[PDB]
RNA sequence: CGACUCUUAGCGGUGGAUCACUCGGCUCGUGCGUCGAUGAAGAACGCAGCUAGCUGCGAGAAUUAAUGUGAAUUGCAGGACACAUUGAUCAUCGACACUUCGAACGCACUUGCGGCCCCGGGUUCCUCCCGGGGCUACGCCUGUCUGAGCGUCGCUU
RNA sequence: CGCGACCUCAGAUCAGACGUGGCGACCCGCUGAAUUUAAGCAUAUUAGUCAGCGGAGGAAAAGAAACUAACCAGGAUUCCCUCAGUAACGGCGAGUGAACAGGGAAGAGCCCAGCGCCGAAUCCCCGCCCCGCGGGGCGCGGGACAUGUGGCGUACGGAAG
RNA sequence: AAGGCUAAAUACCGGCACGAGACCGAUAGUCAACAAGUACCGUAAGGGAAAGUUGAAAAGAACUUUGAAGAGAGAGUUCA
RNA sequence: GUGGAGCCGCCGCAGGUGCAGAUCUUGGUGGUAGUAGCAAAUAUUCAAACGAGAACUUUGAAGGCCGAAGUGGAGAAGGG
């Protein structure tokens, strides 16, 4: 009764994925996520936890937009175009 | 001895840079050296190799005495493939084994607009170093 | 735990020290980099004399050192009255200059 | 379920698809040391979970 | 083909407690 | 056809029609299981499927 | 050593469960579930006493033994017994004590 | 038959949309040849086909993007999308003139009392 | 003051940190309204404040702000340190006039419990261990 | 005698220690010290002729332009060799572009339902009619417009 | 009744700007334990540290005495060596624990309100032009701010006439 | 005193680029030398691996023969 | 003898300095052992066909079970 036959009765989920971070830990009745906490609006990280840290630091992702600004950086952001 | 504080020296450092190079620069390291007739003529001690250059082949199973145009250039692989340097397969479909360009001779260049002017810079630049001794 | 005839100690170690731990493995780098820092501001000043301004003469104040005589300062803008040069030209001619100094 | 929102099948598309070996030209290639798909999941041992 | 796949950890987890309990004379 | 997933009836009606310069009776769509939209555009009966399927490659 | 090699989940069984008491990795599925963790016998564990930066790296020695060191060895670089069971060939060399003019 | 890009800058807005809209058609029925069975030749063709596609889009976008900041050159207030867009920090920096305004109070302070260069031997 | 917020008043430790009801919270009434005005109104750079009334239960604060990109604090070197950008929230930081009484710093003999910069930069360096590499 | 067992050895298995190698760590030091409403970090999905991952990208999608470089890419095909055109490839990177979510911005999050303005075709339309575009979050500052008050008055009635 | 001036306030998809969120090694403001040690355990210790919360910046904070001193006196801040395991705190138990002298690294000083004087001599926004690039300045003209006090000289080392 | 600003000397186990070592050498060194915070596990918070080396060059064993094939007997490549 | 690119003696230096044990850690292999076992819900048989090869596949024939609160016909959640 205690294990495999209540085992048996899961059936309707819990969680489900998350529109800000893709886990799967965003509760249908909280209505908040496990690892983000996606209605309020900062992102729920603690030190408590080094490595939950560096599984969503900057640099774990594509840096669409960092990767530019490390090398902008290094001419200085220039404005016109080029000399020919 | 190297005195210059920003390049290296590490095994493990050259070893990554020269596997990893760009496609540029490894033309730059696939280069080889000229015949005693085109380096008292052009006065250039080597060259990078390119497409249609006429080679004598130096070191290794096939050497020396027959001049012979390259055919394909793998910088993937490092490799130049000479147009009679060939090995037959079990199959019976010969192919063509491929050596290191610095284990080659070039005997004959071939000259298009550029390969023109890059002579004429690398040679430039050695009459100026021989003005340095006064 | 002590034993016979020996010191009794106090070492200071019941705290975390291990994550402040200060190593001197810069302090050659850091001594070529103030010297640097010197040199490139001598030549920036390039007429003017290094190490800046002219100090005073200062007795030490305790029973122990005053019997010496140190840098100090500024002058107490008495002596610029006195010597006659104005307060205001005093440090752009290269004299330090401490207001609230009282002979 | 039969039953299922926009999101979730454009989700069970993108697990279908690379659900997909290698391609044999592939091990072929210079130097390289993959040989199988080892991310390869079957729909009764591994299950996505949502 | 020919290169399968690999298969699952084993997990195993504990259970039983000294058999059938069992306590000694008092 | 196969279509993008953010075309709806009324611009695969007007995309069939102005590529094609045939009439459309009716489209029915599906989002088949690998992730892309199938439409299923019905001709007139002025024209033929046959003959605009020759014309357009197959 | 870089860090704690402890950022590792691991508690003891402690109880009975037939194995030794070393910490063991939390969870299941993966290989790493039920291995022995950190403690100086294990794979993947941490070493005996880390290696510590501050070490004492560097030495003092006095600046008149420094002098002496450096007398004795001038000294001996002038006696051909000493200077040649170094190993320098010295053996068609002339006068010991080599000096040349200041053209070189 | 090669599109090169300085080709097509010379050119009018409806040449190239005339040759943009000719490229999505053999861009389409190169589609429909390798949909069908293949005709192995003309699938190397849907990459220089498509890659010729971006180069009129992009001279229709520098001959539009730049054709509009000459049109807002020396007026106040220009579009976002025309500002430089220099590392948002260094937008809200003063600007050179007002980092090199001086009160009145320090510009007499300066031109009465300057600062002299000097040495000290003799 | 302040309740220490706690359920039901138990704090689990050891005695000495029982203290539900008699806590004063070290930092003064005024910095917390120079605060919670420069929270609310982020684009505004607060100077800092002063007392207009209390009564009971309420004490009463106006608090001066300066907005830093009106062309008027924006031009005149005179008010142009605020619009320079360490400036930003000067109350959590505690940068204002109520704000640097409650970290009790000052030159003299009563205040060298923060003799360099502040309380916790005199606590790192008395508290570190400086061994030197010839030692 | 033949098996079974035991101990040595030769050979073969089973196994992956040892040694040799190292495009990885680790430590120290140096220079710099730069994200975002002009849409960050992060997430989702999509992109190759044959492509699952990784890596690179964004419907211009395994990259466009520009400048440097000067004949390759390469697992296999295909197609441009032209380079006194603009020139393969690679690097660089300043010009253009940059789907959806996300501080995430019309409201919702169920790809759900809008509201104004303009442009194309239908009623040549104002009145909930297809498509395209633009705008529509909250706090807050200076100004402008509208105007609330048995708030303080002034002239009038 | 109405009209108007203000004063306190509201609305707008008003003109133009700004704030939000990430990283967080180092820095600032809070908040805050218990393991542990005392051979037990309560004050103490751990420790004003870990964890929690909020703000930054390439550095940050501090910073030009409501200082130290006590003698022939020194002279902003920060940092280093020393002072010093010292004075002092502590079931005076376990333990905790600074500063001023002194020698160096670096060195730099200044501003306002007030007080009065000056016909508000000051500033913001828009309109067109002298002249301009890669745009912001003096000028020409109204709409505002502002006397409930903008700007000039002025700061305790004195200042003004 | 109860208002304000201020460079340098100082800090830097995150970021961008580097240079080095009396360091470790695949059960070691980062968890990760490899498609690693991946496979996998848990409703979730979170937990988290294993896995380096043919050769100088694929020259990666054509062809013959036994068997339905896997697998052999030859032959061949290679310094091996 | 295998192996195919590094290695050692002496004088000093410096350590992550020598294993049989820790219900040690990780990996590998035994004996037990061709053993325990492949026993809940009545049941299989004949011929044929395709095939290298048939107690189990298919097809026909016989004999049975479920027996309409089903071992039948469709769904919801869940799966993908
Ligand atoms: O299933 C078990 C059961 C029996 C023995 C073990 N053991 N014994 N030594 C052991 C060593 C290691 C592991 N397990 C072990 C575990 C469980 N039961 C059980 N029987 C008797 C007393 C208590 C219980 Cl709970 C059930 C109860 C319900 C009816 N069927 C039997
Ligand atoms: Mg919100
Ligand atoms: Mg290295
Ligand atoms: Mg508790
Ligand atoms: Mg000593
Ligand atoms: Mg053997
Ligand atoms: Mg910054
Ligand atoms: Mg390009
Ligand atoms: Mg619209
Ligand atoms: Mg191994
Ligand atoms: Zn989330």
């Amino acid at each position: 009764t205690k294990g495999t036959s209540s085992f048996g009765k899961r059936r309707n989920k819990t969680h489900t994925l998350c529109r800000r971070c893709g886990s799967k830990a965003y509760h249908l009745q909280k209505s908040t996520c496990g690892k983000c906490g996606y209605p309020a609006k900062r992102k729920r990280k603690y030190n408590w936890s080094a490595k939950a840290k560096r599984r969503n630091t900057t640099g774990t992702g594509r840096m669409r937009h960092l990767k530019i600004v490390y090398r902008r950086f290094r001419h200085g952001f220039r404005e016109g175009t080029t000399p020919k | 001895m190297k005195f210059n504080p920003f390049v290296t020296s590490d095994r493990s450092k050259n070893r990554k840079r020269h596997f990893n190079a760009p496609s540029h620069i490894r033309r730059k390291i696939m280069s080889s050296p000229l015949s005693k007739e085109l380096r008292q003529k052009y006065n250039v001690r080597s060259m990078p190799i390119r497409k249609d250059d006429e080679v004598q082949v130096v070191r290794g199973h096939y050497k020396g005495q027959q001049i012979g145009k390259v055919v394909q250039v793998y910088r993937k692989k490092y490799v130049i493939y000479i147009e009679r340097v060939q090995r037959e397969k079990a199959n019976g479909t010969t192919v063509h084994v491929g050596i290191h360009p610095s284990k080659v001779v070039i005997t004959r260049l071939k000259l298009d607009k550029d390969r023109k002017k890059i002579l004429e810079r690398k040679a430039k630049s050695r009459q100026v170093g021989k003005e340095k001794g006064k | 735990a002590p034993s016979r005839n020996g010191m009794v100690l106090k070492p200071h170690f019941h705290k975390d020290w291990q994550r402040r731990v200060a190593t001197w493995f810069n302090q050659p780098a850091r001594k070529i980099r103030r010297r640097k820092a010197r040199q490139a501001k001598a030549r920036r000043i390039a007429p003017r004399p290094a190490s800046g301004p002219i100090r005073p003469i200062v007795r030490c104040p305790t029973v122990r050192y005053h019997t010496k005589v140190r840098a100090g300062r500024g002058f107490s803008l008495e002596e610029l009255r006195v010597a006659g040069i104005h307060k205001k030209v005093a440090r752009t001619i290269g004299i330090s200059v401490d207001p609230r100094r009282r002979n | 379920s039969s039953h299922k929102t926009f999101r979730i099948k454009r989700f069970l598309a993108k697990k279908q698809k690379q659900n997909r070996p290698i391609p044999q030209w592939i091990r072929m290639k210079t130097g390289n040391k993959i040989r199988y798909n080892s991310k390869r999941r079957h729909w009764r041992r591994t299950k996505l979970g949502l | 083909s020919w290169w399968p796949l690999p298969l699952l950890l084993l997990l195993l987890l504990l259970l039983g407690p000294a058999g059938a309990r069992a306590q000694e004379d008092e | 056809f196969i279509v993008d997933v953010k075309a709806n009836k009324h611009q695969i009606k007007q995309a069939v029609k102005k590529l094609y310069d045939i009439d459309v009776a009716k489209v029915n769509t599906l989002i088949r299981p690998d992730g892309e939209k199938k439409a299923y555009v019905r001709l007139a009966p002025d024209y033929d499927a046959l003959d605009v399927a020759n014309k357009i490659g197959i | 050593s870089e860090l704690a090699g402890h950022q590792t989940s691991a508690e003891s069984w402690g109880t009975g469960r037939a194995v030794a008491r070393i910490p063991r990795v939390r969870g299941g599925g993966t290989h790493r579930s039920g291995q022995g963790a950190f403690g100086n016998m294990c794979r993947g564990g941490r070493m005996f006493a880390p290696t510590k930066t501050w070490r004492r790296w560097h030495r003092r020695v006095n600046t008149t033994q420094k002098r002496y060191a450096i007398c004795s060895a001038l000294a001996a670089s002038a006696l051909p017994a000493l200077v040649m069971s170094k190993g320098h060939r010295i053996e068609e060399v002339p006068e010991l004590p080599l000096v040349v003019e200041d053209k070189v | 038959a090669k599109i090169k890009a300085r080709d097509l800058r010379g050119k009018k807005k409806e040449e190239l949309l005339k040759q943009l809209d000719d490229l999505k058609v053999e861009l389409s029925q190169l589609r429909v040849a390798k949909v069908t069975g293949g005709a192995a030749s003309k699938l190397s063709k849907i990459r220089v086909v498509r890659k010729s596609i971006a180069r009129v889009l992009t001279v229709i976008n520098q001959t539009q993007k730049e054709n509009l900041r000459k049109f807002y050159k020396g007026k106040k207030y220009k579009p976002l999308d025309l500002r430089p867009k220099k590392t948002r920090a260094m937008r809200r920096r003063l600007n050179k003139h007002e980092e090199n305004l001086k009160t009145k109070k320090q510009q007499r302070k300066e031109r009465l009392y300057p600062l002299r260069k000097y040495a000290v031997k003799a | 003051g302040r309740k220490r917020p706690v359920p039901k008043g138990a704090t689990y430790g050891k005695p000495v940190h029982h203290g539900v009801n008699q806590l004063k919270f070290a930092r003064s009434l005024q910095s917390v309204a120079e605060e919670r005005a420069g929270r609310h109104c982020g684009a505004l750079r607060v100077l800092n404040s002063y007392w207009v009334g209390e009564d009971s239960t309420y004490k009463f604060f106006e608090v001066i702000l300066i907005d830093p990109f009106h062309k008027a604090i924006r031009r005149n070197p005179d008010t142009q340190w605020i619009t320079k950008p360490v400036h930003k929230h000067r109350e959590m930081r505690g940068l204002t006039s109520a704000g640097r009484k409650s970290r009790g710093l000052g030159k003299g003999h009563k205040f060298h419990h923060t003799i360099g910069g502040s309380r916790r930069a005199a606590w790192r360096r008395r508290n570190t261990l400086q061994l030197h590499r010839y030692r």
